[PDB]
């Protein structure tokens, strides 16, 4: 009778089974959110936190575990570089427990209401229909959803009760779990401020309580209860749907463009900090106010953490990699092992060449090698030709500052070309391919992997809501059109459209 | 009525093709031709 | 999108359009001054549109420029020209030639016509 | 039908079924409560895009600390 | 130098969606046999 | 407790068993090979 | 070895096309 | 059929003739004359094709600033 | 209060006056143009 | 009934695509 | 073929969007079949 | 009765053109949106923004002329004309590029007014809203190419221009940086579109072939009235056609007309999510191990390793003129290119 | 280091043979359904 599509229709008569199917649904939801945890921490390398963090890895759950407070491991190591005798109950292993046993509870109460669906609590009280009052349900689900948004706010995020949130600084070189005093002014708007979040779930957790008393208590009009057919379930399944994927372009939006609520060290730059070289400028700021200190050169290098060196690369961006490269960074170059150095290119005439550095848009841009007002003194040639401006005629020389290959000039003019090629993509590091076989050939973000699926569940989601958005209004002549239809199908003769009372 | 469709349909017609075909001849002259 | 290249662009642009107001100081040119304030206002979003820390010092020293010329003491003027010059790295674009040069491949960059636009056409 | 203790004790939640306030409501009030909130929506959008600009506030990566 | 899990992605990802569209199928046909009662049941 | 006066039976013909298998056969010639690289 | 998994396929097909032909549900008039 | 009156009535009327020999080249002359005297190289912005360089620069004149645009186009145009 | 947020106020009213200036000339028609 | 909404929906277009024609004729005889 | 047709009144190519068309046409012009061309015209 | 009762009275009073609901939403939005299209065209410049000329005032034809995209100076911005970068000022606010983003977001509404009005008339004319569910599609392309591709980019300027062969450079931007072609979401897009106009083409024939003699007139289009209760063409003659020409034939009218209904649009679908991965950059781009095999035999050529050097050629040629605002600068030994050619 | 094609082998040998054998149960369950004539059918 149902074709494969219209399978799940059957548990809309019935009440008691939605609980039923919803509570399998959520089983198998935390089901996944336990045992993905699980899985991720038997791929997790705690080792190096500075050039290997968890987004690195492609770690996708556990940048959801931290940012609230999840910092510590039964395997004694923590996230924020320390050493932690007792993590307790909550640590990676303890969370992704709870989300196994509540897996289980959760199946066992799915089985304990697919059994009895004959619970009088679903019953009309007027008729004998099994029927469910869809405004006081609302307003009961909005008031305890406002309850536990503001105690998270005012117990968690401020950190009365909890633990705090993830509060890092603005080049991601330090961040740690800490309460936030909440942000009350146009501050609180500004999405780079964490103090917003605190007082977001405040004070709108406040409106969601005083929005739940009041639907607890009023109750819908006629001319709202006709047109939004609020005696039907599925006019919340589709307005539900519409808050739901709403609610995914904000949070692939924040994800894309960053916010304080997904912070550097923890997803990935974003793409938008590679496009201004927004770690560049940090870079050369913190060089010249070292040598403004009176240091020279070579030391002035050497004092840039090497944290924010990581974070002025090509293969940390979100936008590098692609759909069917499939698995975490460290599959695309490697393993990082250390900052080689900062390349400074010189002429004959000792002025200073900044190879031009690639777009997220090129796989590949060829090496251009231009000066301080960006006029091309070298490059490296296609045609070899009648090229003015090879390195080995121009001359170009190569002088790191810092790092493991700190004061080391290169006059040797391949090496100049290799470091070259080397130097138009990133700061350049030094990696260890041999360790999993990693390719030569790049990868994206768990910052280019949620706003991936998200934005797509989005745009099906959008789809959905126009289904539905369609059954509830059309739930009459979802099967056939009667006769009926053929007088009010008419030009004239009505002069309003579709109303046998004119005319 | 008084003045029939098919002479109507055709000066507006014809308005069409003057002005069409002023539209190839512009293009050969002034800017856009080189 | 600010990014590098267009950070290049107006320091390119309007650095030629700053330090050929050389010229200008010499003789305490009043309008030539009046007539570039565009100049110093939008090398000074150009130059330093990230960096706003920067970019309020170069506020602080256009407004420097402007509060001399008002009072008019052309040794005053100068002393803080120079400044500005010698802060933000005003520099014009010099001569380019055939192995300094090719200061511009497409024909929509900011330096086609200009004394370091040239190319090695081979 | 199956009373429980937990059906009991629940059963008046689920006792209006269709008990509807006689026409036109409070929509009055829900039209303004909602164009109040889309108000307040384009207003972070445009913080957000800062196609809006308040006096010392900067859409850009801060040191929360 | 082909990858790893595809291997297992492309075949388990045909047969256990292939097996399961059979099943809808070799349901109904043995609902329509219940259904008119001949030989089998 | 009891029997339902919900369930129903559940068909698919012939026809949309060779579309059903056709559109995952056809997909698996498509996402394959991306899925090899 | 994806070679094999590659005409498993594509055979996969023509075998599925050729069922669909010759064993088809027939309508009828009725 | 909705009570109107019909496309091919109107069209065909001899008053619709007498009112629209005066509009249509009144709407017509008047889109000659908005570019025969060039009103909208004023209003549009768009430049002439002595206009799309300068004595001073003869470079593409792209905008570089986001919110400082209002500034920038007004000194392109002022060569 | 800004120059930037001078301009949203006046595009809010703006705004409201379009949808008010409609508005009003929906329901005046439709009282005339009863039924 | 000289209004009703179709005198309005044809001089919506009908007085833009006059009055943008007698420009478009007087694009094709400008020269640089 | 609109490549190069938009002239200002000194005489400048002004580009319009056909240009960067054919500057898409230039790029897989040069690469197609790389080596099986000896001569500057793409004639056969 | 009630004030808003007597308004919903007069706009779904029944006359030439529907207003409706929906139509206080669509009537300003799509007439703007098609307004700014055709001023911004016959009038605006790229001059500023791409340094490019397009409108009919400035040289362009029907086919080069284009609303265009604003600078990359610009970012995400609204564009708004009392806004930030514009300050009222109109003539600012066009070269700017305001025009494009005025387009884009009127075409947005009107497009979501336009499928609101789908859902009016199927209401009180009495039917199901299966047109409301086939317009999603075009709502989804437009979504994601004019809305979603641009707000992954750098910024509006990666959107396509509103015009002919600025749409015609967005299908070669496409290829050459993103290998647009190559992605499956695109090609399950190509099947719809061609599977579309295929399901076209062919129940336009076998009706018009199977067909019934209701008349003696050679013209068979005056032997039918629209009251009629009989079909006017023989299906079970259809049938036996196909699955004795094919194989494989239709037997419902339901069925086919569905499957009418389901096939461009299912491409446009999956084609649109296709389009979100490139505005993340997330792309099928190369295959790994065909691409290994290639740098360790220097024999190993496929029509695959053909097309990443017509990549190439798209990238390295076109970005100097591409993105002007970034200021390639392409030394002509740089260029990659061909022997003699 | 572990073998290749047990990836395989096990869980086509799981899952083909098990999904085989709900089927002969699916197949009653609907075959019992379509005898005694309920809703179903
Ligand atoms: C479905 C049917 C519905 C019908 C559609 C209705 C039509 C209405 C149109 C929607 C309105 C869209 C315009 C919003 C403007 C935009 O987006 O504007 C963008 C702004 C943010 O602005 C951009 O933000 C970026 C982030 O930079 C950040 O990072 C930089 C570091 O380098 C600096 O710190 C910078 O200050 C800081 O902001 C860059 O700065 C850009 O240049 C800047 O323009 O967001 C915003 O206004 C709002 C962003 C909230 C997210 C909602 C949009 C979802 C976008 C999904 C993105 C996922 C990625 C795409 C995948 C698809
Ligand atoms: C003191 C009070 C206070 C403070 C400080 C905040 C602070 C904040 N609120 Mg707010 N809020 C408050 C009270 C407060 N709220 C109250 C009382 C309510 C009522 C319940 C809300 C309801 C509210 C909502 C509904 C949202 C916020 C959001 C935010 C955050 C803004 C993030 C940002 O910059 O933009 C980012 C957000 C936006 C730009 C929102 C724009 C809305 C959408 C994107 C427009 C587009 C429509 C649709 C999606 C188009 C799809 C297609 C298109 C993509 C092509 C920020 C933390 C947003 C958030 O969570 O962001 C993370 C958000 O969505 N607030
Ligand atoms: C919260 C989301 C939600 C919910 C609860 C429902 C609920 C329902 N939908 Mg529905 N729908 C949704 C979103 C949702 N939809 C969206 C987003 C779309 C757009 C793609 C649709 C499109 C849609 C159509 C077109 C139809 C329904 C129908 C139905 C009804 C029966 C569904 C059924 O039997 O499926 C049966 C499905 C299967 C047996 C398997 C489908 C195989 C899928 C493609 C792969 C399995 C998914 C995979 C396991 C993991 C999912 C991951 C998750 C993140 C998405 C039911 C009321 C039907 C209806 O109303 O009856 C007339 C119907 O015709 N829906
Ligand atoms: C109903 C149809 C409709 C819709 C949906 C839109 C939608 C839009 N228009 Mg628009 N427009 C319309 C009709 C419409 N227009 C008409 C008819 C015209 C011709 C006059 C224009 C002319 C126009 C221009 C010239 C521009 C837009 C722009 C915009 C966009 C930005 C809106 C914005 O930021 O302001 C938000 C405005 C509101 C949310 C107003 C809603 C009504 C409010 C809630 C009432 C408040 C009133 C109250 C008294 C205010 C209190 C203030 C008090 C405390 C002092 C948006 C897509 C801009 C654009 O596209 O930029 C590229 C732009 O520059 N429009
Ligand atoms: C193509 C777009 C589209 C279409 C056709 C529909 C269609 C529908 N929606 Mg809907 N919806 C959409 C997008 C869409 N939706 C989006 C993006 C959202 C999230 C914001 C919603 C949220 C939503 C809810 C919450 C509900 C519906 C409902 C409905 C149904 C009843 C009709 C109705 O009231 O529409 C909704 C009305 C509109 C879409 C009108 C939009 C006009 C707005 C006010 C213009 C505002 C201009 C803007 C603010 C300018 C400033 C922005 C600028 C700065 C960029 C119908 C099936 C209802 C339903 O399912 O009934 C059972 C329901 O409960 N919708
Ligand atoms: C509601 C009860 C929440 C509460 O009291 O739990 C208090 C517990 C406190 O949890 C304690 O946390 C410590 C680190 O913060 C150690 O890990 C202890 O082992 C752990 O038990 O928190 C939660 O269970 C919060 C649950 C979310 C609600
Ligand atoms: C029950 C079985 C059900 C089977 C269904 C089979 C179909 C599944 C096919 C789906 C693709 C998954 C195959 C992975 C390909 C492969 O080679 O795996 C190969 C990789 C194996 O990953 C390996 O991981 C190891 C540990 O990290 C090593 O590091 C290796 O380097 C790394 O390659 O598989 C994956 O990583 C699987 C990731 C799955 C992520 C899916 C979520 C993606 C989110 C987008 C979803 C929204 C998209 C919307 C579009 C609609
Ligand atoms: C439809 C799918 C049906 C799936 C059934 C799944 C269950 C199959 C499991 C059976 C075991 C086969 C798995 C092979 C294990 C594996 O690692 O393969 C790994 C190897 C892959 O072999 C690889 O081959 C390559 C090319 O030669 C390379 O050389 C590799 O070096 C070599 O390892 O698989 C086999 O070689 C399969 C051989 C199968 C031979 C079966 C016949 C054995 C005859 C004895 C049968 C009688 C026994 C009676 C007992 C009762
Ligand atoms: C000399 C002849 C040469 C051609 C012979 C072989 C071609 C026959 C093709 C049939 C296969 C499809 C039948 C499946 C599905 C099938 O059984 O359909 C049978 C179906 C019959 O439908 P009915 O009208 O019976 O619908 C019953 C409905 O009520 C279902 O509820 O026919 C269709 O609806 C139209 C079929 C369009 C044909 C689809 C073609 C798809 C092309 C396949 C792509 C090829 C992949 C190749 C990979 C290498
Ligand atoms: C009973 C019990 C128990 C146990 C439990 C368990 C053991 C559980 C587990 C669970 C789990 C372990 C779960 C999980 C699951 C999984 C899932 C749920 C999955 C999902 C999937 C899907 C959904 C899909 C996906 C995808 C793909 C594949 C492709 C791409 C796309 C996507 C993403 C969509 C205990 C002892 C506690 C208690 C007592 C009772
Ligand atoms: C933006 C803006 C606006 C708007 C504007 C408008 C709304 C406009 C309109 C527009 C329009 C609405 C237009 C129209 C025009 C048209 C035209 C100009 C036409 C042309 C013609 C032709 C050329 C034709 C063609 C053809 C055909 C179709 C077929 C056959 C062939 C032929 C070729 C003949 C305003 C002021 C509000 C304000 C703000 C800004
Ligand atoms: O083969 Mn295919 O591509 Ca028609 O051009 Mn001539 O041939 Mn070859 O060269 Mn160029």
């Amino acid at each position: 009778a149902l074709p494969w599509y219209r399978v799940h229709t059957v548990v809309l008569n019935d009440p008691g089974r939605l609980i039923a199917v919803h509570l399998m649904h959520t089983a198998l939801v935390a089901g996944w959110a336990g045992s993905m945890a699980l899985y991720e921490l038997a791929v997790f390398d705690p080792s190096d936190p500075v050039l290997n963090p968890m987004w690195r890895q492609g770690m996708f759950v556990m940048p959801f575990m931290t940012r609230l407070g999840i910092t510590d491991s039964w395997g004694g190591w923590s996230i924020t570089g320390e050493s932690v005798s007792n993590p307790g109950i909550w640590s990676f292993e303890g969370v992704a427990l709870s989300h196994i046993i509540l897996s289980g509870m959760c199946f066992l109460a799915a089985i304990w209401h697919w059994v009895y669906w004959d619970l009088e609590l679903f019953r009309d009280p007027r008729t004998g229909e099994p029927a469910l009052d869809l405004p006081k349900i609302f307003g009961i689900h909005l008031f305890l959803s406002g309850l536990l948004c503001f105690g998270f706010g005012a117990f968690h995020v401020t950190g009365l009760f909890g633990p705090g949130i993830w509060v890092s600084d603005a080049y991601g070189i330090t961040g740690k779990v800490q309460p936030v005093a909440p942000a009350w002014g146009a501050d609180g708007f500004n999405p780079f401020n964490p103090g917003g979040i605190a007082a977001h779930h405040i004070a709108a957790g406040i409106f969601g309580i005083f929005a739940g008393i009041f639907h607890l208590t009023v109750r819908p009009p006629q001319r709202l209860y006709r047109a939004l057919r609020m005696g039907n379930i599925e006019t919340v399944l589709s307005s539900s749907i519409s808050a739901v994927f709403f609610a995914a372009f904000v949070t692939s939006g924040t994800m894309w463009y960053g916010a304080a609520a997904t912070p550097i060290e923890l997803f990935g730059p974003t793409r938008y900090q590679w496009d201004s070289g927004y770690f560049q400028q940090e870079i050369e700021r913190q060089v010249e106010t070292s040598v403004s200190e009176g240091l020279s050169e070579s030391q002035a290098w050497s004092r840039i953490p090497d944290k924010l060196a990581f974070y002025d690369y090509i293969g940390n961006n979100p936008a590098k990699g692609g759909l069917f490269r499939a698995g975490p960074m460290n599959k695309g170059d490697g393993i990082a092992e250390a900052w080689l150095g900062h390349p400074i290119f010189r002429d004959k005439e000792g002025r200073e060449l900044t190879v031009r550095r690639m777009p997220a848009f090129f796989e590949t841009f060829p090496v251009i090698l231009v000066d301080k007002d960006g006029i091309i003194r070298a490059d490296i040639p296609f045609r070899r030709a009648e090229s003015k401006y090879s390195i080995e005629q121009v001359g170009v020389t190569v002088d790191f500052y810092g790092g493991k290959l700190n004061g080391q000039t290169f006059k040797d003019a391949p090496t100049v070309k290799k470091f070259a090629r080397k130097a138009q993509l990133g700061e350049v590091f030094e990696f260890d391919r041999t360790s999993l076989e990693s390719d030569g050939v790049f990868r994206s973000s768990p910052r280019g992997w949620y706003t991936y699926g998200h934005a797509n569940f989005a745009l099906l989601f959008f789809f959905g809501h126009l289904w539905h958005g369609g059954r509830t209004i059309f739930r009459d002549v979802f099967t056939g059109i009667g006769a009926e239809v053929t007088e009010q199908v008419e030009f004239g003769a009505f002069q309003k459209l579709g109303d046998k009372s004119t005319k | 009525g008084r003045v029939p469709l098919w002479l109507v349909g055709l000066v507006g017609g014809f308005a069409v093709i003057t002005i069409v075909s002023l539209f190839i001849y512009g293009s050969y002259s002034g800017l856009g031709s080189s | 999108s600010v990014s590098a290249a267009t950070i290049n662009r107006a320091r390119g642009l309007y650095g030629d359009r700053i330090a050929a107001l050389k010229d200008a100081v010499a003789a305490g040119d009043f309008k030539a001054i009046a007539e570039e304030k565009n100049a110093f206002i939008l090398f000074n979003s150009g130059a330093y549109p990230t960096n706003k820390a920067k970019k309020n010092a170069a506020i602080a020293q256009t407004n420097e420029i402007f509060k001399a010329i008002r009072s008019g003491d052309k040794a005053a003027v100068k002393s803080a020209y120079d400044a500005y010059m010698a802060a933000n790295d005003i520099r014009p674009l010099p001569e380019i030639n055939a192995n300094i040069g090719q200061g511009y491949s497409s024909d929509f960059d900011f330096r086609v016509r200009t004394k370091a636009g040239a190319i090695y056409v081979r | 039908a199956l009373r429980t203790r937990l059906g009991e004790i629940l059963r008046p939640l689920n006792a209006e079924y269709g008990k509807v306030a006689p026409g036109w409501g409070t929509t009055p009030i829900m039209g303004i409560v909602m164009l109040a909130f889309l108000i307040f929506l384009v207003i972070i959008l445009q913080i957000y895009n800062s196609s809006l600009i308040i006096e010392n506030v900067d859409v850009d990566w801060a040191n929360g600390i | 130098e082909v990858q790893f899990g595809a291997y297992l992605a492309v075949l388990l990802g045909t047969f256990l969606p292939a097996l399961f569209l059979v099943n809808l199928f070799i349901q109904t046909e043995a609902r329509k046999a219940g259904k008119a009662g001949g030989q089998d049941s | 407790t009891g029997p339902n006066p919900n369930k129903q039976a559940v068909e698919l013909n012939r026809t949309s068993l060779y579309w059903g298998l056709l559109l995952i056969f056809v997909l698996a010639v498509l996402f394959s090979s991306y899925f090899f690289n | 070895m994806e070679a094999l998994v590659y005409t498993f396929l594509l055979i996969g097909t023509l075998m599925v096309i050729f069922f669909a032909v010759f064993f088809r549900e027939t309508p009828r008039i009725l | 059929s909705t009570g109107e009156r019909p496309f091919s009535d109107i069209i065909t009327s001899v008053r619709y003739w007498i009112i629209h020999s005066i509009t249509i080249p009144s709407l017509f002359v008047s889109g000659w004359l908005f570019i025969s005297t060039g009103l909208a190289y004023d209003v549009f912005g768009t430049p002439r094709p002595n206009e799309y360089f300068t004595q001073d620069r003869q470079q593409v004149p792209l905008v570089n600033d986001r919110f400082s645009a209002k500034q920038e186009l007004e000194d392109l145009t002022k060569g | 209060m800004t120059a930037s947020l001078s301009n949203f106020i006046a595009s809010l009213i703006a705004g409201g006056v379009v949808v008010g200036v409609i508005a009003i000339a929906l329901i005046v028609i439709s009282k005339s143009d009863r039924i | 009934p000289i209004f009703t909404f179709r005198w309005l929906a044809v001089h919506g277009l009908a007085i833009p695509t006059v009055f943008f024609l007698g420009g478009i004729t007087a694009m094709q005889f400008i020269q640089r | 073929n609109f490549n190069q047709s938009v002239v200002d009144s000194q005489g400048r190519v002004i580009n319009t969007w056909a240009d960067i068309l054919n500057r898409a046409n230039l790029g897989i012009e040069v690469m197609h079949e790389r080596n099986a061309h000896n001569f500057p015209l793409d004639l056969a | 009765r009630g004030l808003f009762d007597l308004v919903d009275d007069w706009l779904k009073k029944d006359r030439f053109v529907f207003v409706g609901w929906s139509g206080l939403l669509l009537f300003p939005t799509a007439y703007l949106a098609a307004g700014g299209w055709m001023t911004g065209t016959t009038f605006v410049t790229s001059w500023y923004t791409h340094g490019l000329a397009s409108s009919y005032l400035e040289g362009c034809n029907f086919l080069t002329a284009a609303v265009s995209t604003p600078a990359n100076s610009v970012g995400h911005s609204l564009l708004l004309l009392w806004g930030p970068e514009a300050q009222g000022d109109f003539t600012r606010w066009c070269q700017i590029g305001g025009l494009w983003t005025f387009v884009a977001l009127h075409g947005a509404f009107g497009l979501i007014g336009f499928c609101l009005r789908q859902f009016e008339i199927a209401r009180l004319v009495g039917i199901r809203p299966y047109n409301a569910i086939a317009f999603s599609g075009p709502i989804a392309v437009f979504v994601s190419v004019f809305l979603l591709y641009p707000l992954g980019q750098a910024s509006w300027f990666f959107a396509p221009s509103f015009g002919v062969a600025a749409i015609f450079r967005f299908l070669l931007f496409l290829q050459g940086f993103h290998n647009w072609t190559l992605n499956p979401f695109h090609m399950m897009g190509v099947a719809g579109i061609l599977g579309g106009a295929l399901l076209c083409a062919i129940h336009g024939a076998t009706v018009e072939n199977t067909l019934f003699e209701d008349g003696d007139a050679a013209n068979t289009f005056r032997a039918f009235t629209p009251t009629q209760s009989e079909e006017t063409y023989s299906m079970v003659t259809a049938n036996r056609f196909w699955s004795q020409i094919f194989g494989v034939a239709f037997s419902n009218k339901r069925w086919l007309h569905f499957f009418m209904l389901f096939v461009p649009v299912t491409g446009l679908w999956t084609s649109s999510i296709g389009i979100v991965g490139l505005a993340l950059n997330l792309r099928a781009y190369d295959f790994v191990s065909q691409e290994l095999r290639a740098a360790e035999d220097p024999e190993f050529e496929t029509f695959y390793t053909k097309n990443h050097l017509l990549d190439e050629g798209i990238r390295a040629w076109m970005a100097a003129q591409d993105q002007p605002h970034e200021n390639f600068v392409f030394p002509e030994e740089v260029l990659p290119r061909g022997n003699a050619l």
